[PDB]
């Protein structure tokens, strides 16, 4: 539910202004200098997602902006624009949070989640709440696969969250507060919940099962 | 020289006149197919179409207008319009060159060919 | 077969291949395989054949 | 458990003092295949 | 150098690096396709180019795969029908009904391909997808609606005109063809594009409604706008010039003419 | 229903014609749709085959119920798209109750 | 193939006008210059013009070849063969 | 050796796979990693690419090709073009969350393992595509490749071996089509992420037009281990043909969901209960299995009961090995939705190049979803079957064929469910 055409608008116009911070320059620099010569245009996603780290999301001189500095056509950069669902073409809120709704994660009930987020912020998915502060949407195994229901809000991960955990959350955020990201359930990491299965034995060490011919 | 010009009834007005045009159908530019590109066709010159009064039909009073011969090969079309005494132009079927196609090419490392976008 | 009989009238405007076929059947026609036949029937006066 | 640290630009100002630990690039003898 | 291939067990020495559907046009076999162009890029994207290899478990794209030596292509093998049959399915999917009023009916590949190698009904019990259009000039009347995105313009756009204006915006089913922006498509040889679109969601907005192909009579004539030279085939129905098409000449126009001769 | 001429110019009915009597040209109308600027059948060249009928992917034109239009002069049998139109309007009911009897069995 | 689409094609017709055909091509080959039978059945003999008299006086009083009926004598205009005309006689 | 998955942890690659250890480069060399990286590299590329033939290595993001083989395909006389590595890190398939365990608890076995294998393959330098959405990982990633900068492991002179090599990292931008080597390939360029139609084949034309190679986290992150302690080490877990330890990420209704490093040719029921804590509810309980993320079809209980989570014997089972996400259903679960919600999973991840799968998936998705709400007739499972054989072997990428395969699974271990939901929709009204 989401328009690949650009119709120019007060917010999203041509004139729009948009312009890296010099240090972001720097950056941009520093990440063209990672491509090799002659294929700079490899920068056009790593400089795009630069400009959505600095202005939140991305207006179309934002892209004309990307173009001019990869001396690259602006049409490619729309491509790459609309190509990849991270981009924000559009404005969303401060808190983009991020329901997976694919299968490992149904069968762990983030349905559940996703409606303890709808009735918190009183907003339905896709949609951005009055004051701006959150947006809602729906993703893939975000590495979280084997770790219940897990939402990404900005570039956090939170995982296997309960409808109570996901409005703790929301909460903290909302008074300002920064959740830690990571399993709510108490689990560290992928760990087997019942005691590590694996992995009990202290590390070998260096030098272990070395081959005699090395 | 066969001359069945005397046997053909052709009136002699589209005997002299007439000039014939021995050619290859070009291949539409619109369509991809060229199976009607394969068979040498004979057209004969054409002339005035005027607008009937009545409906605003076009008229015509060109009794060859709508005949198209198809020949398999450019020596046939030749010898038929000699055997009806047919002033005939031929034009020299032009069959594309084979070109070079290599999907690797759009991926080159330092030429042109590289493609900007899929 | 609606490359030889046109569709019906209600497939025609509802199929995309209906449609197609109903457009070149009844523009262009079927193609007839290339060769030739002597087809007769006892028709009411006698013998009626058709060299296609 | 430092996640919790990184920011927004944390990737980019890493790649940015990788630079100095980079070595020169190849080049396509064009500006770009464009040219 | 020439490497000895077979194409339905028809001996025929091709050049290496020579595509499978180079070869099969050799021999005299027009492999059903929407997407490869002989001027163009290969691309590989429509899939009607699909052919059978003897002894390869997968169907090769004859308009990319190159050929190699002792290859036999069964073109017209039991595969490649059922191929071409489930891509042609795959592509009238989703194009909508537009037939009766689409100009390129008549003289439409999608249409002749679909009578020639489609099958003749249709599965799909669903609901057809609707794209908005986009204007790109005065001269090309455009139907998204249509389009199988076979990606022909953009390429025609990207390597012959120069101007890389055209693209794909989105990805899967949604993906739309066309500047992102509200951009008016500016070429001297912009019009070809209408010829380069298989389907009919390129046309030509002069021609556009007047008349169908069938009824046209074609004179094979040349430009006088430039010194080019360019060769040109004039359609004219009942004693009016209808639209000027080009005509194939290598050494002078290939197969493309300016937006003035046009 | 609304009062648009169903006619969408395909010109497919003129292709089908055996006897080669339907003359259409067509032009975008000031709106943009696919109207003909001119449908002219000679009735004097007509078979009254029914193939155009059965062609027109619109029920646009369709044979209708009257055999008694005999006329006195030539001139009256060639129809113009404006009597054309007339003889729908005129005959409508009738056609639209025989073809609403008949399309199941087309 | 096989379905109502399919024509069915009777084969035994096929091998026995074959057969035939090369029995009047054996009889005469001093003009039977080419046999062949369509797909659906039907025996054509080719015959040098010289022949049109001989052949068909064989193929109406010989006991086994009793076409004694001409169905249809016709021809074919063939613009792109030297001899354009064809004739065909159906018996 | 004929009973496997008894997996000890003095075997066990991944040693802070739970990360309860030193992500960074002390705990890393603690644990045993970047050991004598100079030896390996001075070994020379050939003994390199002969121990990972040795061990057997096969292609861990799921397609399963001998790693060793595919290593070999660019040990060549350089063309000219600086030769690239990547590795890839997406890790986009539902259910599959492994290499993110290894790039965010052990990137400095990865790092270490990039440098053996540009080595052994003649890289000038490697480009490590992660997914965008893991930032903290790809942080983490970027702060073991300043430390490894730092002390000399990688880069000019590495490990003072002489070997000029570079370890970089691209994040991505939300596409699961990225996790494809040639769409990987393109969106590293810059341009969408579609992928290219072999051939030409990445070894040959790949990166920036050079030759490249894409290989899985997990199967980089291996090499240098299986180096050091010898092919015959790694050969000597699994099954022949179907040798080494995978990462197995055990998710959905099981009552310890978790990732753990086994041995290859371990039984699958064992795998569950082992680890994992058996299925929810019971293995009575349980429904069917997908083994490899999403692409690779289902496998029923009756199946399930008793087969090897190996290459071969899941192949023998209809199914593949691929990425070894094990996604347990329970019976309280709808196959039919799951199945439905995976399909629209690749519908909008599809790229939309290739004819089939642009079109194709997107109707297999309706189908699927009337199917759902029992909306259809029976005929239409054998018609859904026939889309799906259409679409499969006739796209650019496997994704197409990867979206086909779970519709045939369903169909063929569901077919009755599917029909049954029909007759109660029909019965409704
Ligand atoms: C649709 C699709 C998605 C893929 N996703 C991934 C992925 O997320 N991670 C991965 O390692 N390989 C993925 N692959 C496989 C890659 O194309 C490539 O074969 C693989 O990265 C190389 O693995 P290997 O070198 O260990 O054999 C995907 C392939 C397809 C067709
Ligand atoms: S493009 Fe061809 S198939 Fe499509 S509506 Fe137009 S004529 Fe019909
Ligand atoms: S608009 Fe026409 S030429 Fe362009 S991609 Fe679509 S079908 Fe191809
Ligand atoms: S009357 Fe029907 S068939 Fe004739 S041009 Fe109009 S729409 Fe086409
Ligand atoms: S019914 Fe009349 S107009 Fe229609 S096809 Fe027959 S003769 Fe022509
Ligand atoms: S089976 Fe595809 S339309 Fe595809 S290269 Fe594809 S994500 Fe594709
Ligand atoms: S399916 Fe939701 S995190 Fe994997
Ligand atoms: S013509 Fe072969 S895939 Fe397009």
């Amino acid at each position: 539910g989401a328009l690949f055409v650009h119709r120019d608008t007060p917010e999203n116009n041509p004139d729009t202004p948009f312009d890296f911070t010099p240090e972001n320059y720097k950056r941009i620099e520093a990440i063209v200098k990672n491509y090799p010569e002659g294929h700079k245009a490899a920068a056009v996603l790593p400089v795009l997602d630069l400009a959505q780290r600095q202005n939140g999301w991305l207006p179309i001189s934002a892209m004309n902006k990307v173009a001019e500095i990869l001396q690259v056509p602006p049409m490619r950069v729309y491509e790459v624009a609309t190509f990849y669902t991270m981009y924000n073409r559009k404005p969303v809120g401060k808190y983009h949070i991020q329901v997976c709704t694919t299968t490992p994660c149904m069968l762990r009930n983030s349905d559940s989640i996703l409606e303890a987020i709808q009735k918190k912020l009183g907003i339905k998915v896709g949609e951005t709440t009055p004051d701006k502060l959150f947006t809602l949407i729906e993703v893939e195994c975000l590495g979280a696969c084997v770790n219940a229901p897990m939402v990404q809000i900005n570039d956090n991960y939170y995982e296997d969250l309960t409808p109570k955990d996901i409005e703790e959350i929301i909460d903290e955020l909302k008074a300002g507060k920064i959740p830690k990201p990571g399993p709510r359930s108490g689990r560290f990491s992928c760990e087997p919940a019942g005691g590590l299965t694996s992995l009990t034995e202290p590390p070998k060490g260096p030098g272990f099962g070395v081959q005699a011919g090395l | 020289k066969l001359d069945i010009t005397t046997l053909t009834g052709v009136p002699e007005e589209h005997i002299k006149t007439r000039k014939v045009r021995i050619f290859v159908p070009a291949r539409n530019n619109m369509q991809s197919g060229v199976n009607n590109t394969k068979k040498w066709k004979m057209e004969f010159d054409t002339r005035e179409r005027w607008e009937n009064p009545l409906m605003g039909w076009s008229s015509t009073a060109d009794p060859l207008s709508n005949l198209v011969l198809t020949f398999s090969t450019k020596e046939d079309a030749v010898a038929f319009a000699e055997k009806n005494g047919w002033s005939f132009d031929v034009e020299e079927r032009k069959v594309p060159k084979p070109k070079s196609k290599s999907y690797g090419a759009n991926f080159s490392w330092n030429k042109r060919t590289r493609v900007s976008t899929k | 077969d609606a490359k030889v009989s046109p569709p019906k009238r209600a497939e025609m405007k509802t199929s995309m291949e209906s449609l197609i076929h109903h457009f070149k059947l009844y523009t262009e026609g079927y193609q007839v395989p290339p060769g030739a036949t002597y087809t007769a029937i006892e028709a009411p006066k006698g013998e009626f054949g058709v060299y296609l | 458990l430092q996640h919790h640290e990184y920011s927004t630009y944390t990737f980019l100002d890493l790649n940015v003092e990788l630079s100095k630990f980079r070595m020169p690039q190849p080049s396509s003898g064009r500006q770009s295949p464009r040219h | 150098n020439l490497i000895e291939v077979f194409v339905d067990g028809q001996s025929v020495m091709v050049e290496p690096g020579t595509t499978v559907l180079q070869a099969c046009e050799k021999v005299g076999m027009q492999i059903p396709r929407f997407c490869y162009h002989e001027r163009l890029s290969v691309a590989g994207n429509c899939r009607m180019c699909l052919v059978e290899i003897e002894k390869a478990p997968k169907v090769v794209a004859a308009c990319a795969m190159p050929v190699m030596k002792g290859w036999n292509i069964l073109t017209n093998s039991e595969k490649s029908k059922k191929a071409r049959e489930g891509v042609m399915e795959f592509l009238l999917a989703n194009h909508p009904l537009d037939c009766p009023i689409c100009d390129q009916g008549g003289e439409c590949d999608l249409q002749d391909q679909s009578m020639m190698f489609g099958s003749d009904r249709s599965r799909f019990l669903e609901g057809k997808r609707a794209v908005e259009d986009k204007n790109i000039g005065p001269l090309v009347k455009t139907i998204m609606t249509r389009c199988i995105q076979c990606t022909r313009c953009i390429r025609f756009a990207s390597e012959i005109a120069g101007v890389d204006d055209l693209g794909t915006t989105g990805r899967g089913n949604d993906m739309q063809v066309g500047t992102y922006i509200e951009k008016m498509f500016m070429s001297e040889l912009s019009g070809n594009i209408i010829d380069i679109c298989p389907v009919g969601a390129l046309t030509s907005k002069p021609y556009a409604f007047t008349a169908r192909p069938w009824e046209t009579r074609k004179t094979e004539s040349i430009d006088v706008m430039d010194a080019v030279g360019s060769n040109i085939v004039v359609s004219t129905r009942t004693g009016e010039v209808m639209r000027i098409l080009p005509r194939m000449h290598e050494d002078i126009n290939e197969e493309w003419i300016s937006d003035k001769t046009r | 229903p609304s009062g648009e001429e169903r006619c969408i110019a395909c010109k497919l009915c003129e292709a089908v014609c055996p006897a080669q009597a339907i003359t259409i040209e067509a032009e975008p109308r000031a709106d943009g749709s696919r109207r003909t600027t001119r449908y002219d059948i000679d009735m004097t060249k007509c078979i009254y085959c029914g193939f155009c009928q059965e062609a027109c992917p619109v029920d646009a034109i369709v044979e209708g119920p009257n055999f008694e239009f005999s006329t006195e002069t030539h001139e009256e049998l060639l129809y113009n798209k404006e009597k054309l139109l007339n003889n729908g309007d005129k005959w409508e009911a009738e056609i639209a109750a025989n073809i609403q009897a008949d399309y199941l069995y087309r | 193939d096989t379905r109502p689409t399919i024509r069915p094609r009777n084969d035994v017709v096929h091998k026995q006008l074959s057969a035939f055909g090369q029995y009047v091509a054996e009889i005469l080959p001093k003009y039977v210059q080419q046999v062949q039978v369509s797909c659906f059945n039907e025996l054509e003999i080719f015959i040098h013009p010289d022949g049109v008299i001989p052949v068909l006086t064989f193929l109406r009083d010989h006991t086994n070849a009793q076409f004694k009926s001409l169905a249809d004598l016709t021809a074919v205009d063939v613009p792109t063969r030297q001899n354009r005309f064809e004739i065909v006689y159906n018996l | 050796k004929t009973s496997f998955g008894s997996l000890k942890d003095e075997d066990r690659i991944f040693t802070n796979l739970y990360g309860r250890h030193d992500w960074r480069l002390k705990g890393a060399q603690s644990r045993g990693d970047w050991y004598k990286t100079k030896e390996i590299l001075l070994k020379g590329p050939d003994w390199i690419l002969g121990e990972v033939k040795t061990s057997g290595l096969r292609g861990r993001g799921g397609a399963g090709f001998p790693t060793g083989l595919k290593w070999s395909f660019m040990n060549k006389p350089s063309d000219g073009r600086p030769k690239y590595l990547v590795v890839n890190a997406d890790e986009g398939e539902p259910g599959t969350c492994k290499d993110r365990e290894i790039i965010r608890h052990d990137p400095h076995k990865l790092v270490e393992g990039c440098l053996v294998g540009g080595r052994a393959m003649g890289a000038r330098a490697a480009y490590i595509y992660i997914r965008g959405e893991f930032y903290n990982e790809a942080s983490n990633l970027q702060v073991a490749i300043r430390e490894a900068y730092e002390a000399g492991l990688i880069g000019k002179n590495a490990c003072g071996s002489g070997y000029d090599f570079d370890v970089f990292v691209v994040r991505g931008a939300g596409a699961y089509i990225c996790g494809e080597e040639t769409a990987l390939i393109e969106s590293i360029e810059g341009k969408q992420g579609k992928p290219r139609l072999k051939p030409p084949f990445p070894a040959d034309v790949g990166v920036f037009g050079c030759p490249t190679t894409v290989a899985n986290v997990e199967t980089v992150a291996v090499s240098p281990t299986i180096c050091r302690r010898g092919g015959a080490w790694f050969a000597s877990f699994g099954r022949e043909r179907n040798s080494g330890t995978k990462l197995f990420n055990i998710s959905g209704h099981v009552n310890h969901p978790c990732t753990v490093e086994e041995e290859m040719s371990v039984p699958l029921k064992e795998l569950i209960e082992k680890h994992a804590g058996g299925v929810i509810g019971g293995w009575d309980n349980l429904l069917a299995v997908i083994p490899g993320g999403s692409s690779t079809p289902l496998i029923p209980k009756s199946v399930c009961e008793t087969v090897l989570m190996d290459f071969d014997a899941l192949v023998q089972a209809q199914t593949g090995l691929g990425t070894a996400a094990v996604i347990v259903m329970d019976r309280s679960t709808d196959i039919v939705k799951a199945i439905a919600r995976l399909i629209e999973f690749y519908k909008h991840e599809s790229c939309g190049q290739c004819t089939p799968c642009r079109e194709g998936v997107d109707w297999m998705n309706k189908v699927m979803a009337r199917f759902v709400k029992g909306d259809a007739r029976p005929a239409e499972i054998d018609s859904l079957w026939e889309i799906s054989k259409q679409i499969e072997g006739h796209t650019i990428c496997a994704l197409g064929d990867g979206a086909a395969w779970p519709v045939q699974g369903l169909i063929r271990h569901f077919r009755p469910e599917l029909e049954e939901r029909m007759q109660q929709f029909a019965l409704q009204h």
